[PDB]
């Protein structure tokens, strides 16, 4: 049971939680019908930047492409710990770019950095400097103990969950991380015909009409959120963390997936709704439940109630048809599914390895 | 009385003036889309006016709540100039309704002008029946000027 | 707790509230059924233009895009206190648009202005002038104390509540404000197409206490709690052209999902709405283990006798 699957049904009031370059709601065709959509990268950054993350998990990774600005940030944060030369060289080796006094030094692409990881490298670079070990042999020996590098990702768990891609410097060999968590795009359970808000901007200094007019797309919807965690991979990406420690990370994720909501346009639409159903199970292979709503759910006293009935009905079919056992627990506002009256109760059920 | 669903071939339905003639070949009509609802004293089919479906005389009752919709031409006179103010429109409606029923709630939709000019306003809301027979006569006669221009037809529905 | 959630269940006519470009009453689909809607920006302007706001909070913000008639107004209002030269330079540097005797000068967009705040910038442009401060250097000096600028938003509280956006001039770095109040669009709790009934609208809003303090130049929590109470009143009373709930929390919370399944009642919507609100609240606080300071005023979780008591309870935290 290496995989823990997370299923969330969360209803939102009229809002615009994720939009494109036309300021229109992101959508997706599923079951032949339009579903309002929240991108998986929107969810991840919402979680990454949330207050709950900063207090239960830690500081999120620094993701940048501007190495000149990153150079100054490092020179400040680690300036009392290392020489300026050690900090520069270390940044130059990791990025593959030359770090001088230049006002603009760009990396290949946006890269997630961890200050703790960089510091750990600075120490190796420092020691290699003393042993007159050149950069080629330094790279050769650092490649021998990747686990010792991954320990530093405990100060950047979002990387361990969502992975890292490198194309230059030693990060090509040393920093390639395959994410432990797989997360879907949030999709509404039902067909949505989006509404439009005719808005206006009354100039207090105009005798005519408003100084600006326009429209804005919005809607409500019962979203399905899916994600899973590869426990073995998570333990691996953290430098060989324990199964218990990995489960702790997972429960934080379970919490945020039922709690965290993107801040987009919330200042003026305020759809601060918590989830209304949370489902978690352990399995050998990841299992999505999105096909419960392949046939779009029709309203019968709301969308929420028949959505959950669709989810449960399909959950039972999959479990029976594929002989799918494994610990399973559900929390809502199949006899194998232990009902949980509280989220916190559910979260502890996961920490206790189901 | 006859309630009907009438379609008037686009060739005919070019200008507002052409509309009443096709159905004529008085009565009351309201444009739905040319799609049209037809309230007539006689049963309504020409090649210029096809009839999708057609007879009713309601029982009604006193003190009964009903949804309502009505296009009308609320105007003043100093030429028949339109009443644009929301207060004036709602006051106009209850006035012309007289003692047939009271306006519990209504939303005046200042419709787009039609073509002399005719500024139509669609009143939508809910009434309660005060004077039952006086309400019928108001329906069968219509409400307001430009009655042949689609205005005046009072539609009623329960809840 | 840092978040104060306001839950208003006002009751009035579902007509003649908020219109679109087709002069029809705004709406929205929720739970698969139509609800009458009043936009959040409608509520906010209704509040800051009302007499209650002027009596308890202060002067509203001058929102304009026409900088040429604006440059008149500040000349004809800050005439004595500042040189006619400085009064123009300040506006130019602020908006980025080079001021002139033009009578047509437009900013990028409609932004709220505060006369007191502008008067403050003049004082710094003044000290600039006297001590010679090449604007590029001046920008740096001003960047060091945004808090000493946010104080002047006590004159324009609506800004500190709803934020301000800028894409030109010195206002880019010094004038960006993240609104402290998040407000939902008011929607009915029932299907608007049995007896005739008035409409029952659910209103939600919350205030980031820390943000509001920050936006006012480091005001105390007591000062912010005061403004919060005024907001509770306006949100519970004002109507463009019953039941109030307030709770403290670490994270914002809306109760709109209480009405996801639209409320059905053959003779009056308020009572089953309140029950639906109470039923859902119990389930949420139970399920998510919320224990923040709550208080409810309702004539049908510390109950309150009147709105004014709740309005005072809030002012005393919990």
């Amino acid at each position: 049971s290496n995989f823990i699957n997370i299923h969330v049904l969360i209803s939102h009031s009229p809002s615009c939680l994720n939009r494109d370059d036309m300021n229109m709601q992101k959508d997706a065709i599923f079951g032949g019908k339009r579903r309002v959509r929240i991108s998986s990268q929107s969810l991840k950054r919402a979680m990454r930047k949330s207050g709950y993350y900063a207090q239960n998990i830690g500081e999120s990774s620094l993701r940048t492409i501007h190495l000149a600005q990153l150079r100054d940030v490092l020179r400040q944060k680690l300036g009392e710990r290392f020489d300026q030369k050690i900090i520069d060289k270390t940044l130059a080796l990791l990025s593959g770019k030359s770090v001088d006094e230049a006002e603009k030094i760009s990396a290949d692409a946006v890269t997630p950095w961890v200050v703790g990881e960089i510091a750990w490298f600075c120490e190796q670079v420092a020691k290699a400097e003393a042993d007159n070990l050149d950069d080629k042999k330094l790279l050769k020996v650092l490649k021998e103990d990747i686990a010792a590098i991954r320990v530093n990702l405990q100060q950047g768990v979002d990387i361990a969950l969502s992975g890292r891609m490198a194309t230059s410097g030693m990060m090509t060999e040393l920093g390639k991380v395959d994410g432990a968590m797989s997360i879907a795009h949030a999709i509404t359970t039902h067909q949505v015909d989006s509404d439009i808000d005719w808005f206006t901007a009354v100039d207090d200094l105009q005798e005519q009409g408003s100084a600006h007019l326009g429209t804005q797309e919005f809607s409500s919807g019962v979203f399905y959120r899916y994600a899973n965690i590869n426990l073995a991979q998570l333990q691996e990406n953290l430098g060989g963390a324990s199964r218990e420690q990995a489960l702790e990370i997972a429960t934080h994720v379970v919490h945020m997936l039922a709690t965290e909501v993107p801040g987009a346009k919330q200042r003026t639409y305020a759809a601060f709704n918590p989830a209304d159903m949370v489902m978690v199970n352990f399995s050998d292979m990841p299992l999505s439940m999105a096909n419960a709503f392949e046939k779009a759910v029709k309203a019968k006293d709301g969308f929420l109630q028949p959505s959950i009935q669709a989810f449960n009905q399909y959950w039972d079919r999959v479990a029976n048809g594929y002989g799918l056992n494994g610990a399973a627990a559900q929390f809502s506002l199949t006899a194998q599914v232990k009902q949980m009256p509280t989220l916190e109760q559910l979260k502890s059920w996961v920490r206790n390895n189901g | 009385m006859y309630l009907s669903k009438v379609i008037i071939a686009r060739a005919w339905s070019r200008d507002l003036y052409q509309l009443h003639q096709g159905l004529w070949h008085d009565f009351l009509f309201h444009v739905e889309k040319c799609h049209v609802l037809l309230q007539s004293a006689q049963m309504p089919s020409t090649a210029v006016a096809t009839v999708i479906k057609t007879q009713v005389e309601f029982q009604l009752q006193v003190g009964v709540p009903l949804y309502f919709r009505l296009r009308a031409n609320p105007i003043k006179t100093i030429c028949r100039v339109p009443l644009i103010k929301e207060a004036e429109q709602i006051a106009w409606l209850q006035r012309k309704l007289g003692n047939a029923a009271r306006v519990e709630d209504v939303h005046p939709i200042s419709e787009r002008p039609q073509y002399g000019k005719i500024q139509t306003v669609c009143f939508e809301g809910v009434l309660t029946i005060n004077d039952a027979p006086a309400l019928i006569d108001l329906v069968q006669q219509g409400i307001g000027p430009a009655k042949s221009m689609g205005c005046g037809l009072l539609s009623l529905a329960p809840l």
